RNA sequence: GUGGUAAAGGAUGUGGCGCCGCGAAGACAGCCAGGAGGUUGGCUUAGAAGCAGCCAUCCUUUAAAGAGUGCGUAAUAGCUC
């Protein structure tokens, strides 16, 4: 029960091969066919950064639930945005209406050792040094 | 302020003598070498030294006069000590009594009798080490019993004190 | 250069906003887990300056940077400075406490407080947080 | 190579002391008493520059080629009146100042200066915006 | 590696050494010896 | 804001002495009632050092005096560089010669886009202004690309207003990289 | 005989339909634009103890790698079942050897080909003076072309001179050159006359360009082909 | 053992000299625990979600706020700073 261990990825995806395969691996992990159980998380939520994380123990479980992000990318859901495939940074919108990132965060604060006050008006700009919402 | 702040315990038979100041000990009563323009003021015991000027040769000299006599105190406290260990799949040793053992050039009557305040102590089938009155030469001997084939940027088998994180790197691969 | 002024004005603020102090000199747990901590203040009431560890001499004896009539506490280890006024310091302050224990090595350590004005006893402190 | 359509063909010598001034724009180097330096290198300036002011930060060179020299044939004997060619140089005399203005901004230069400091058969000094100047 | 010159602080961090009047620089990577002389 | 302390001597020998203390060859001129006060070096070398200076007008303190002076022709070494000797003019009544300051704050029109430089045009202005001069005489300009750049057709000038050097010479320059 | 360690022939599917028309190193010069090669490759497939992958998968890129499909046994320890398609001749230098030491000689190996279509490879060659050379070139893939250049193209120097002309053959690989590898009487009217001694200088200097030209062959082939 | 026929460039050689970081509400260290709390990449995603080949230009804390210097590959760790 106690044997979780640091592993930190993403999701909503359908393959775990190419990723999520050497982490626990010969180091721990057991089974696979997690996707059919990504299917209880990634036929909808999880899209905005939302690892399970799965613990250790002799066999593999499942894949069910996912924890919710600390993230750049949770709090700017509703997009995905857009910008960034091609360089970068750079042009390409830096801008797109202002409430866009807070009218869609403001519930922006799950996970996270006990309490930060706001997801929303109070915190939401930091986050674009660690991105660009700044 | 830093540059001469030394309580001096054990009740130490600590005072200024012509080059050589007295001490006592575990079996103590070493002398030290100094350079007088110094002098150290020893009432009851204290070091606290008096510099004879403070042009850099002297303030250079002022570490030279409290270092070398600092653990010189320190040092006959007990019977000093430096740890130390060589570990490696090939090799051996024992205390003996009277020989020093080790055995990695392997046909090898390695044996230098000790010398003075030198004292081995065979703690675990690896982990040897040595204590004494001295500091600094057992600071040698040790390294000198260190120097026989010391490394291996490879495969551990590296004689060591505590040793520092052992660089690694690899052989053919890994 | 760098002298009674700036970064070190609004900091007395807090403490002097109103006057209901309180303290700690923790900070024995990561800062990645101490925030644990740092968020805590929000549970013990909103984004309240709990465990900020303001900076001896700069704050173990703030009174010294604008007359708080002295805050007699414990210059050992840092000081948070913690505001317990611009929180809702009652019941409120056992949020703050209870957590640092069982969390860390002491994830939050007692110290001096002081509602309103006048310190309460220290060892008093822990009957106080209820 | 920098010269053309000359006059003449071939100078005489002398080299004693001379006079050039302030930068032009606020990156510069400077040095001492020099010799004659061969176009080569007086290119190879600009030429080690190029690479190293991200590998395009614009600059203007300097100085212009001056003088002939020449072995006459090769190592024969004097023989010749005096002639034949190849290299060019530079009257340079009072530490003449070096032109390295750019706007690719700081050490990038200052080093490359270095790179051009360690370049050139003369110690040199470095410079930038001091004190003006003013013509009609 | 006994270079003739130079010497410029490639260990990145370096120290300046100065003994047997000989002056050099070493820090934490043998592949640094830094010995113009 | 800086002094002088007075030396009778002048032309050949002292100053070197002094150049030797240091102490520094000077100038005061006043419309024909001339004199030669000898300066110092570091500080009133700190004063040169002040931008505005040179420029911006300044006030020597001998004894009595507190008038403010102006900078023009100055000497300048070449056994190393540090100037040979500066000189100087007061204000007297009606001010003609104004090499006003220039520190152009244009818009970057090229660097986001053809990645060329703003190559510096004239450092600063010569326009006549009795005694109403600012510190940053300014000249904002759009069309800043490639190699070929605008001309000073529009300089915009402060209260004292006047085309002194000549009827319009180019605003500045932009540096092509690659033909671009 | 001489262990020319690989020697692979792959196929060739020049263009306007010529099928295999026997793949080679030799087996008719380049006359139309190259198909790009093609032919086909092997999966990797062979288990592995601990974290060897490191190594492996660094390594194992010797030809464009591509992850077929990596996968983890369970129950086992550490062993690993990696995957990873390639080429055959490729799989046949720099590879054994390091198949153990990448991983310390741990497990083995084995799959069965697989990769068709594309593919590129080109046709490196070289270049000595006269031309053709002896008969080398094949296909540079992947910067292949100056891989071996400072390699095989610096093959000593045929061991044998041969005269005093000192040829300078090439690699006429396919550019655009790449690959970069006397009597004594000019001394002899001694102390004096820089006029003379070039007057006997150009005397041989001439026959040079009147011996590379007419001293046909020149070609010493058949050295140790290294 | 400088006097003792040598450049270049190295040089915390050393000397005194003027210019500028003392913040005694006290520093740069040297130390010791933290060494960030939503600080996690759209272009590689073979991973980078600083610590290979691809942006750093706004908030939360203030203990400080490393946009993150570091050793490197399954991200990552883990040691600096």
């Amino acid at each position: 029960v106690v044997a979780v261990v640091k592993l930190q990825l993403p999701a909503g995806k359908a393959t775990p091969a190419p990723p999520v395969g050497p982490a626990l691996g010969q180091h721990g992990a057991n089974i696979m066919e997690f996707v059919k159980a990504f299917n209880a998380a990634t036929a909808n939520m999880g899209d905005a950064i939302v690892p399970v994380e799965i613990t250790i123990y002799a066999d593999r479980s499942f894949t069910f639930v996912t924890k919710t992000p600390p993230a750049s990318y949770l709090i700017r859901k509703a997009a995905g945005l857009e910008k960034g495939a091609h360089k970068p940074g750079r042009e390409k919108v830096g801008r797109i209406t202002w409430e866009q990132v807070l009218e869609i965060a403001k519930q922006k604060m799950p996970d996270l050792n006990t309490t930060d006050l706001e997801a929303a008006a109070r915190m939401i700009a930091g986050s674009a040094r660690s991105m660009g919402v700044e | 302020i830093g540059r001469l702040p030394i309580p001096v315990p054990k009740g130490v038979s600590v005072e200024v003598a012509p080059g050589r100041v007295k001490v006592k000990g575990p079996k103590g009563e070493l002398e030290v070498p100094v350079s007088p323009e110094m002098r150290v003021v020893v009432e009851e015991g204290v070091v606290r030294v008096e510099r004879p000027s403070d042009e850099r040769r002297h303030k250079s000299l002022h570490g030279l006069t409290r270092t070398l006599i600092a653990n010189a105190v320190k040092g006959v406290s007990e019977g000093y000590s430096k740890e130390l260990l060589i570990k490696g799949i090939g090799y051996r040793a024992r205390l003996v009594g009277r020989a020093l053992e080790l055995t990695v050039g392997f046909s090898h009557p390695v044996v230098v009798e000790p010398p003075e305040g030198i004292t081995f102590e065979v703690p675990e089938p690896t982990r040897v080490r040595v204590s004494g009155i001295d500091k600094q030469k057992v600071g040698q001997v040790a390294a000198n019993i260190r120097a026989i084939r010391k490394p291996s940027a490879y495969h551990e088998k590296g004689i060591y004190y505590a040793g520092e994180p052992v660089r690694l790197k690899p052989g053919k691969a890994g | 250069k760098r002298n009674v002024e700036l970064l070190a004005t609004l900091k007395e603020n807090l403490e002097r906003a109103q006057g209901s102090f309180f303290l700690v000199n923790y900070q024995g747990l990561p800062a990645k887990e101490t925030h644990a901590l740092r968020q805590a203040l929000k549970q013990n009431g909103a984004r309240l300056f709990v465990a900020k560890n303001t900076l001896i001499r700069l704050a173990l004896k703030e009174l010294g940077l604008p007359e708080l009539d002295g805050l007699q506490g414990p210059s050992a280890v840092v000081f948070y400075e913690d505001p317990v006024a611009a929180a809702k310091t009652l019941v409120q302050f056992a949020k703050s406490n209870p957590k640092g224990i069982p969390q860390v090595k002491s994830g939050l350590l007692q110290g001096q407080i002081l509602t309103a004005k006048d310190v309460e006893a220290l060892a008093e402190l822990p009957t106080m947080d209820e | 190579r920098m010269k053309y359509r000359k006059q003449q063909r071939g100078r005489l010598k002398g080299a004693t002391k001379g006079g050039d001034y302030v930068a032009f724009g606020d990156y510069g180097l400077v040095a001492l008493e020099p010799a004659w330096i061969t176009a080569q290198q007086i290119e190879a300036a600009r030429v080690a520059m190029v690479r190293h002011f991200r590998r395009g930060g614009k600059i203007f060179i300097r100085i212009f080629p001056d003088k002939p020299y020449t072995k006459k044939p090769l190592e024969v004997r004097m023989g010749k009146g005096k002639g034949n060619v190849e290299g060019y140089v530079a009257v340079v005399k009072p530490g003449r100042v070096m032109f390295e203005v750019a706007g690719v901004t700081e050490e990038q230069a200052m080093e490359a200066l270095r790179i051009a400091g360690h370049k050139l058969p003369i110690k040199t000094k470095i410079v930038r915006r001091d004190a003006y100047d003013e013509a009609q | 590696m006994k270079v003739r010159a130079s010497v410029k602080r490639i260990c990145d961090k370096c120290k300046v050494i100065r003994r047997h009047g000989r002056v050099y620089v070493i820090c934490e990577n043998p592949k640094h010896k830094q010995r113009q002389g | 804001m800086e002094y002088r302390l007075k030396a009778y001597y002048r032309e050949g020998e002292k100053p070197s002495a002094l150049r030797r203390a240091g102490k520094l060859p000077g100038v005061m001129y006043n419309r024909h009632l001339n004199r030669k006060v000898y300066v110092d070096l570091v500080e009133f070398d700190k004063v040169f050092r002040q931008a505005s200076i040179h420029h911006v007008i300044v006030l020597e303190l001998p004894d009595g005096q507190s008038l403010p002076t102006l900078v023009r022709q100055v000497n300048l070494d070449k056994r190393r560089r540090r100037p040979e000797h500066v000189d100087f003019f007061v204000l007297s009544d009606e001010p003609v010669e104004m090499y006003v300051p220039l520190r152009f704050v244009g818009t970057p029109a090229g660097v986001r886009a053809g990645g060329v430089l703003q190559e510096i045009h004239r450092d600063i202005l010569v326009k006549v202004s009795p005694r109403n001069i600012p510190e940053f005489i300014e000249v904002d300009v759009s069309g800043l690309e490639i190699g070929d750049s605008l001309h000073a057709s529009d300089l915009k000038l402060p209260p004292g207003v006047e085309l002194a050097v000549s009827p319009e010479e180019t605003i500045a320059a932009v540096v092509p990289p690659e033909d671009v | 005989l001489i262990a020319t360690a690989p020697s692979v022939v792959y196929k060739v599917r020049l263009k306007s339909g010529e099928e295999v028309e026997v793949h080679n190193p030799a087996d008719l010069p380049d006359p139309t634009r190259i198909e790009e090669i093609l032919e086909p490759y092997v999966k990797l497939t062979i288990f592995t103890p601990e974290e060897y992958v490191g190594s492996l998968m660094q390594l194992l890129q010797e030809k464009r790698g591509r992850l077929v499909n990596m996968n983890y046994l369970p129950g086992a320890q550490k062993r690993v079942e990696l995957v990873y398609e390639a080429p055959f001749a490729e799989i046949l230098y720099d590879f054994h050897d390091r198949l153990k030491s990448v991983s310390r000689g741990y497990a083995s190996m084995d799959y069965e080909q697989a990769g068709y279509r594309p593919g590129d490879l080109v046709k490196v060659n070289v270049l000595v003076h006269g031309e053709v050379v002896d008969a080398l070139t094949f296909i540079a893939h992947r910067e292949k072309a100056y891989t071996m250049a400072r390699a095989i193209v610096d093959k000593l120097a045929e061991v044998i001179p041969r005269q005093l002309f000192e040829v300078p053959i090439q690699a006429a690989i396919g550019g655009k050159i790449i690959a970069r590898a006397r009597k004594d009487v000019l001394a002899k009217c001694y102390g004096g006359d820089v006029t003379r001694k070039k007057k006997l200088l150009e005397k041989q200097k001439e026959g040079k360009k009147r011996l590379k030209a007419i001293g046909k062959v020149e070609v010493p082939q058949e050295a140790f082909l290294a």
